[PDB]
């Protein structure tokens, strides 16, 4: 199984540098070129350049020369993308991608790394339960969730029961409060009959603040 | 550079009906080997793009027979014979014939479905949050269609303004619905001054507004 596993979300002040990693597995790392793609608001998807994993040879999109530096470490099957002299415009999701055919039609992609460039203060969220009650029932079903309040920058990820619970989950887009802090909610609809036997835990991650919370949501 | 222009910018389709997306290149995209490395990707919110079509017409492994590609010179077309709920998202064309490789701006595909009224739920502030001096009340509108929905917060029947935020999900890949979460945030002191907290919902699937409420303490 071909896998491209990227490093977590980062937040940097203007003028700083960041080095995003892409760990490859399930194929011979030196067989295929590693490509980097940017997804920035307004600018859309853009191909940044490619790295030959054998010699570390690189071809850049001219728009990214002097901004991006691509490297590789064959001993760990890891490709790297370093962004220098960070500015607000560098806030984007960065993807590593390969074309296993040996041609540049990309078939496998990393999960992406969100890099945010800001002078605003980083803040970890508070995680509060949205307990199932008679006010959150609908014809034998109960809704429950987690409120992920006051964080900066994006992203917050939420899973339920370590990824074993996905059906009926809605993880809402974050809202931006006047304070400049984000908030989001994640909910799930479950059988009301089994509230006493099943355990519901929301796993909340906010990498920029090293927040990693597993909140058990208790019925009311 | 080679500019890839997609038409239309968005489309709304009933399942079973055909869809067609065009991708125009500013210059020809024939590679030195004689092939046209024109690809079509589908991307869903918060996910990486997924390859559908490569080299103009080749269907990538696992992609449904419903998807097909054609084209020559500067005009390329992605066709969905019969659209399905799972097709929802943004479609991008991509050329890898000449460096630098370039993408189209994307075409958003929306799915039409029948009217579905939301299931409305309300959540009082948690005891944990109340201890921190703040009170957030959450109103959840689950699995409705169309996306247009109106939430109004009422505290002891008085209409609230300026103390709430809401967001809507992307369209569901399985049932083509939307969900909405609205949060009313007050200070704990302001929360303790009132009894009735209500969420009033207006939607096309409802003949009169639906009020979901609770009494603070109960």
């Amino acid at each position: 199984q071909v896998q491209l596993v990227q490093s977590g979300a980062e937040v940097k002040k203007p003028g700083a540098s960041v080095k995003v990693s892409c760990k490859a597995s399930g194929y011979t790392f030196t067989d295929y070129y590693m490509h980097w793609v940017r997804q920035a608001p307004g600018q859309g998807l853009e191909w940044m350049g490619e790295t030959n994993p054998r010699n570390g040879g690189t071809t850049y999109n001219e728009k990214f020369k002097g901004k991006a530096t691509m490297t590789r470490d064959t001993s760990t099957s890891t490709a790297y993308m370093e962004l220098s002299s960070l500015r607000s415009e560098d806030t984007a999701v960065y993807y590593c991608t390969i074309g296993t055919s040996g041609y540049d039609y990309f078939d496998y992609w990393g999960q992406g790394t969100l890099v945010t460039v800001s002078s605003a203060s980083t803040k970890g969220p508070s995680v509060f339960p949205l307990a199932p009650s008679s006010k959150s029932t609908s014809g034998g079903t109960a809704a429950l969730g987690c409120l992920v309040k006051d964080y900066f920058p994006e992203p917050v990820t939420v899973s339920w029961n370590s990824g074993a619970l996905t059906s009926g989950v809605h993880t809402f887009p974050a809202v931006l409060q006047s304070s400049g802090l984000y908030s989001l909610s994640s909910v799930v609809t479950v059988p009301s009959s089994s509230l006493g036997t099943q355990t519901y835990i929301c796993n909340v991650n906010h990498k920029p603040s090293n927040t990693k919370v597993d909140k058990k949501v208790e019925p009311k | 550079d080679i500019v890839m222009t997609q038409t239309p910018l968005s489309l709304s389709v009933t399942p079973g009906q055909p869809a067609s997306i065009s991708c125009r290149s500013s210059q020809s995209i024939v590679h030195s080997d004689g092939n046209i490395y024109l690809e079509w990707y589908l991307q869903k919110p918060g996910q990486s793009p997924k390859l559908l079509i490569y080299k103009v017409s080749y269907r990538f492994s696992g992609v449904p027979d419903r998807f097909s590609g054609s084209g020559s010179g500067t005009d390329f077309t992605l066709k969905i014979s019969r659209v399905e709920a799972e097709d929802v998202g943004v479609y991008y064309c991509f050329q890898a014939s000449h460096v630098p490789y370039t993408f189209g701006q994307g075409t958003k595909l929306e799915i039409k479905r029948t009217v579905a009224a939301p299931s409305v739920f309300i959540f009082p502030p948690s005891d944990e949050q109340l201890k921190s001096g703040t009170a957030s009340v959450v109103c959840l509108l689950n699995n409705f269609y169309p996306r247009e929905a109106k939430v109004q917060w009422k505290v002891d029947n008085a209409l609230q303004s300026g103390n709430s935020q809401e967001s809507v999900t992307e369209q569901d890949s399985k049932d083509s619905t939307y969900s909405l979460s609205s949060t009313l945030t007050l200070s704990k002191a302001d929360y303790e001054k009132h009894k009735v907290y209500a969420c009033e919902v207006t939607h096309q699937g409802l003949s009169s507004p639906v009020t979901k409420s609770f009494n603070r303490g109960e």
